[PDB]
């Protein structure tokens, strides 16, 4: 269980490039379910449980959506 | 009237021993509360060691000219803008960490067989090499 | 301004100059009365100090209503940053598994 | 209940105990910070003159629920100030011309 990357310096980058994704690959190819890592971010996902309200829905549409006689002296008197 | 967690007046005013800024009372109460931490800077902290002080914070800058339209409508849409932004980027870096996660899972277990079988592999012809000779 | 009890109601704005805030007449005549102090604050007053209007005539010079434009600059404020602490802590999971 | 240096919704109404008057926190926060004094009676104050109240404002529209319209609020707190110095500049023609 102890290889260091210095150990052997013959063979590092190309050492395990091809046949070690390759085996991977035909592992992963038998099967592929998610345990530890969608377990990991499953808690703490990233905005899920608080999803806070108000601003925050209206902000999350708003983000999927790119898109008179007194009102003279009103606007007027204001500038 | 400035806060890192407010940026807004606050009622009360909490500050944390590791970052201290002002904080409202239900964020650092319950977020302290269910866990306790430091809010802004993500630090280890206690609900009985927060600092307690009467309008007491550093201020922040601002450009000149000063007016209605530029804070309320460029204010607006641009702090929603960026909390928005922030919120989506958050979502696909979590979710792209996710799946990159798992891939890092699949590949770790998948070469942990792989380097299993050819270490067994390599012990074996070594085993063989040695008690060859006789 | 328009708000549910605290004290708060457009009739005879009593301001005793202790802690500044706006009350009634009623409200602090008999609350003040029982035992002098303040509704929240606790802060020592007598009826004495009430007075109405603002600086002159009957009835009361009445405020404009709530909006809550600083509530919602701290409901946004605390939600969103929170929002943000908590996609920060998420964040360094993130790295942490990218590690 | 129209603060005299204020005149907005108060949230943390301050005044100094020298005369009877509604003042902001701003108002004496920065009045005070530039040169210490009260604004009503012209009197000399501290720091532990202008105080938090009490109670503040128990604002129900806080959780907006969606309206997300700051906008509302901003402007027409900007209208009532713009409407107030406008009846600032009125009030003194006409006290020009009552002298």
């Amino acid at each position: 269980v102890d290889a260091l990357p210095y150990f052997d310096q013959g063979y590092e980058a190309p050492g395990v490039r091809e046949a070690a994704a390759a085996l991977v690959e035909e592992e992963t190819r038998r099967y592929r379910p998610t345990k530890n890592y969608l377990s990991y971010l499953t808690a703490p996902d990233y905005s899920a449980f608080e999803t806070d309200i108000m601003r925050n829905e209206f902000e999350r549409l708003a983000a999927r959506q790119p898109i008179a006689w007194q009102e003279c002296v009103n606007n007027s008197m204001a500038q | 009237l400035i806060c890192s967690i407010s940026n807004e007046v606050p009622e009360h005013p909490c500050v944390s021993p590791v970052s201290n800024h002002v904080y409202e009372r239900r964020l650092i109460e319950k977020y302290i509360a269910e866990n306790g931490t430091d809010p802004i800077n993500n630090q280890p902290l206690s609900e009985e060691q927060l600092i307690d002080i009467k309008v007491a914070h550093p201020i922040r800058p601002k450009p000149p000219s000063a007016t209605s339209i530029p804070a309320i409508l460029k204010a607006l849409q641009d702090e929603w803008d960026a909390v928005m932004l922030h919120s989506f980027t958050l979502r696909q870096q979590l979710q792209t960490t996710r799946q990159e996660l798992s891939h890092a899972l699949y590949q770790h277990d998948a070469a942990c067989r792989v380097i299993a079988r050819l270490t067994k592999e390599v012990t074996a012809a070594r085993e063989a090499l040695a008690t060859l000779k006789p």
